[PDB]
RNA sequence: UUGACCUCAAAUCAGGUAGGAGUACCCGCUGAACUUAAGCAUAUCAAUAAGCGGAGGAAAAGAAACCAACCGGGAUUGC
RNA sequence: AUGGUGAACUAUGCCUGAAUAGGGUGAAGCCAGAGGAAACUCUGGUGGAGGCUCGUAGCGGUUCUGACGUGCAAAUCGAUC
RNA sequence: AGAACUGGUACGGACAAGGGGAAUCUGACUGUCUAAUUAAAACAUAGCAUUGCGAUGGUCAGAAAGUGAUGUUGACGCAAUGUGAUUUCUGCCCAGUGCUCUGAAUGUCAAAGUGAAGAAAUUCAACCAAGCGCGGGUAAACGGCGGGAGUAACUAUGACUCUCUUAAGGUAGCCAAAUGCCUCGUCAUCUAAUUAGUGACGCGCAUGAAUGGAUUAACGAGAUUCCCACUGUCCCUAUCUA
RNA sequence: UUGACAUUGUGAAGAGACAUAGAGGGUGUAGAAUAAGUGGGAGCUUCGGCGCCAGUGAAAUACCACUACCUUUAUAGUUUCUUUACUUAUUCAAUGAAGCGGAGCUGGAAUUCAUUUUCCACGUUCUAGCAUUCAAGGUCCCAUUCGGGGCUGAUCCGGGUUGAAGACAUUGUCAGGUGGGGAGUUUGGCUGGGGCGGCACAUCUGUUAAACGAUAACGCAGAUGUCCUAAGGGGGGCUCAUG
RNA sequence: GUGGCCUAUCGAUCCUUUAGUCCCUCGGAAUUUGAGGCUAGAGGUGCCAGAAAAGUUACCACAGGGAUAACUGGCUUGUG
């Protein structure tokens, strides 16, 4: 009967919509002949800050070619542009600063925005692709593209996307310690809650399968197997290494 | 077990032996991986070699990269180092702790490949500057082409890291 | 540059149909624990208690791919 | 074990409201005066910042181990913190 | 704010209201729960570390799916533990107990299928997937921590010797050099002369307690000890009012 | 989590090892030899070849057999093996199928073999200044109408439209292995309660058995659940040890 | 003269496996194997016709007891 606080997401209450503060999504509108190989132009004016974190959002509203309507669509903005600057991204034209081109019509060094990973389709039924323009070099070989990130993974996919060049002031926010503390509730009153990460040498005594009793010491390995039991998964999963990464790089 | 024991005189002996021996398939790939691993621990060049190798290209080719992501930059620095060198202690200490000042106080010899040995020997006996300022840091590019015009083939034909390499 | 048959639909009309309570008894489907136990499981309790749906005015079953080795047998259920 | 039925008090999450005595200490920035070749070093005002100090209601119930407990109260009153 | 007069040597006259200073161990302060014996040295919050993570992947919940949250997220964010302010924060080791496993696959490996005898049934030799075995990484996840080797036994004792952070009488350095005012004073070197420069020692006004045998401000309803002021608790009994 | 059949079609499918039998080499010193660790040496159709023919010498050459098989083929076939397009069945983001692919009236760039047998084309790209109403224009109609009706502008096929993939994946009965999330079951007595782990009590020696102490086992190699192939029965004779 | 002058002179059932009779079972007549009987061995218990269980919990409540049913020291030791 006494469960652990890893098996909670099955009530639909304290895990539901908790983000009044925000507005809309970020996925683009209807795709046509324009928003792909040929000619695609974007806009950015009211750079309203992204609610919940540190990012900009723009009121990218396109005059619908199919019908006289200008539905307000809050999309992701970028840093470097002022209050109003149209995108100059033409496949049959050229390239400048802050443009939107597929991952095939551009050479190495192309950090676009995130929207989709599939050859376009207004939010591909998937998403296991890139997080946006954030991409270095590509691959001239056919329509394939080999991306790479310092996270430690590889991926080979297509070379078509609707991401625009631009940056977001996020670097430094996590590099600068939460000095003036008082952050946990309003911290992750954002979308849900996942910041209690939470201890007790005697949190649940006549139990602790890990190891505790009456003294600060564990017993069993906190490395719970992935395919073994879904009733003991409390702590590390599928361990391999453990060390200390120093600041001095200069490696191979 | 090679690198295993590997961690003497007879070492380098049978060393270079099976060395050139073992000298595509990443089983052996990651093997040599952990190899040079414990290696540097206690190749290197061949190290970052197989490095950029997997570079082009779960487990154990992956955690390796993770650790290697947290001579390169060190190379550049100690580069200018040996630079003014042949051209010391203080420099090394600055590039390097209480024992930093401990040193600060052939000793340093045993202390401490080819480059290193050469430098040491030269210093004991005495007991491209453009490249210098270059790797150091445009005005640099300036003095660069300056002395520039001022194997020349492969010469004119980072990249300078590879350059120092050939040098 | 032009009309039929079949399949697939759409109302407020003449003429029809559907959604449940009580519920002895009976029928189809699914599904527990306690008692006893020369210790424990198997097994008994138990094709059960409780709950739900449909049909009938009795229900289920029954006018033979059934019952015998004898003097051949002559529909179902119950005492 | 099987068959059913609840969120007015308590605890957690989202949304919609109301309310919260008087002070000391005076952090960045800005102004004036003085010293210095420069990158500057101080005092005296204004501004009143902060998971801060003292102190009511609200919140909270640790100490004075009282009174009361054949139930003043199915867990209280006064005082203090 | 300063300058007078006067009384009981009186003066925030009642009411409100921090008694205070100096240590050790533990512990950062603030916030929350034990409705009704336990308000603490617990948990939480800042910092740091580890595991997992490319959407045709994983975690949670459900009898199942074309149900839900995580997910208005894209390595900057997302789920699960431990540690719980900064300085401090392993010296070494991976044979055992786990996890991971694109390392290693025919020793062992059901049924179906396939192969003999057989007018049949039962039994039924070999092949193959997965798990188990071997190996590596991982001990800020649990151990070990006067350590790790080489030595006439084929494995069984671990002396002796060697390396290291395994050593009982407290001698860390520097010190007329920018740090020496006293000082244009002594010694030594150059010079016709040079109060400036260089090189020792000594008592250095104002330099430093490297390294080593268990380190702390401010804050406080945690606990122990001591001092001052004050105090009819006691010594040692009694009286007044609602 | 894994595997076979079926769901679920088709056989133009690159490269191996088998399920009955007949040849091919059996080459280490010496013997000109194929004397392959061991066994078999009076023999099978008898007129006839070798039966033990010569030199050497540990093994001497037909003969129904335990045999390690270097490299092939093999009749109706073969459980699992990468594979480009065409797929009437499953799932599927948008859905107001939005301007698409091939082909097709046409330029430019690239150089020559007789012409288009191939590859980028097919409405915005300095500014929150501006943008729509069966598009501004032509031909064909009820007549002189302030409107309306075709074609071209915007030609078709395809009906799988801009985007993942495929006879893929998911469901159900199928040896066993990962797992106290949950349920059920389980606690004689045994250091005057109870309180480490194991459960190595009784056969001469060695071994069994990880060394100066112990140490079981109806386990292994003689004997052994004591002894006897006359130490029995019977007649005659003899009358023991020690001092 | 059915042994040694006297004294010593024993291997449960059930389950599984094997051998023996041409009989029994063969339950739709009859026929060919056939798991289960009778008799006779081996093996799995030397508690005398010779059969005993499992080894984690001071986080609660109800029904009890003066022989705490619970079997000779798990500590000190009288006249030295």
């Amino acid at each position: 009967g006494r469960v652990i606080r890893n098996q909670r997401k099955g009530a639909g209450s304290i895990f539901t919509s908790h983000t009044r503060l925000r507005q809309g999504a970020a996925k683009l509108r209807t795709l046509d002949y324009a928003e792909r190989h040929g000619y695609i132009r974007g806009i950015v004016k009211q750079i309203v800050h992204d609610s919940g974190r540190g990012a900009p959002l723009a009121k990218v509203v396109f005059r619908d070619p199919y019908k006289y309507r200008l539905r307000e669509e809050i999309f992701i903005a970028n840093e470097g542009v002022h209050t109003g600057q149209f995108i100059y991204a033409g496949k049959k034209a050229s390239l400048n600063v802050g443009n939107v081109l597929p991952l095939g019509s551009v050479p190495e060094g192309t950090i676009v925005s995130n929207v989709e990973e599939k050859p376009g389709d207004r939010g591909a039924l998937a998403r296991a692709s890139g997080n946006y323009v954030i991409i270095i070099g590509h691959n001239p070989d056919e329509n394939k593209t080999r991306v790479r990130l310092p996270s430690g993974a590889k991926k080979v996919i297509s070379s078509d996307a609707r991401g625009v060049i631009g940056v977001i002031a996020g670097g430094g926010r996590v590099d600068k310690p939460l000095l003036k503390a008082g952050r946990a509730f309003h911290k992750y009153r954002l979308k849900r809650n996942s910041w209690p990460k939470t201890r007790g040498v005697a949190m649940n005594p006549v139990d602790h399968p890990h190891g505790g009793g009456n003294h600060q010491h564990i017993g069993k390995a906190s490395t719970i197997s992935r395919g073994a039991v879904s009733g003991q998964k409390a702590g590390l999963i599928a361990a391999r290494r453990t060390g200390l990464l120093r600041g001095s790089q200069k490696t191979q | 077990i090679y690198t295993f024991f590997l961690k003497q005189r007879d070492v380098t002996r049978i060393m270079s032996a099976c060395a050139q021996a073992c000298h595509e398939v990443i089983n052996v790939m990651v093997r040599k991986i952990a190899d040079e691993f414990v290696s540097d621990g206690v190749v290197a060049a061949a190290g970052i070699n197989t490095i950029r190798e997997i570079c082009s290209r779960d487990e154990i080719l992956l955690q390796d990269l993770v650790e290697y992501k947290g001579k390169g930059v060190n190379m550049a620095a100690k580069s200018l180092i040996a630079l003014y060198r042949d051209v010391q202690e203080a420099k090394k200490g600055g590039k390097d702790i209480e024992l930093l000042a401990k040193w600060k106080k052939e000793d340093a010899d045993a202390n401490w490949v080819d480059v290193d040995s050469e430098e040491d020997d030269v210093d004991g006996e005495w007991v491209p500057e453009a490249a210098f300022r270059e790797i150091a840091s445009a005005k640099l590019q300036e003095l660069r082409n300056e002395e520039s015009v001022a194997v020349d083939a492969s010469t004119l034909t980072e990249e300078r890291l590879q350059k120092v390499l050939e040098g």
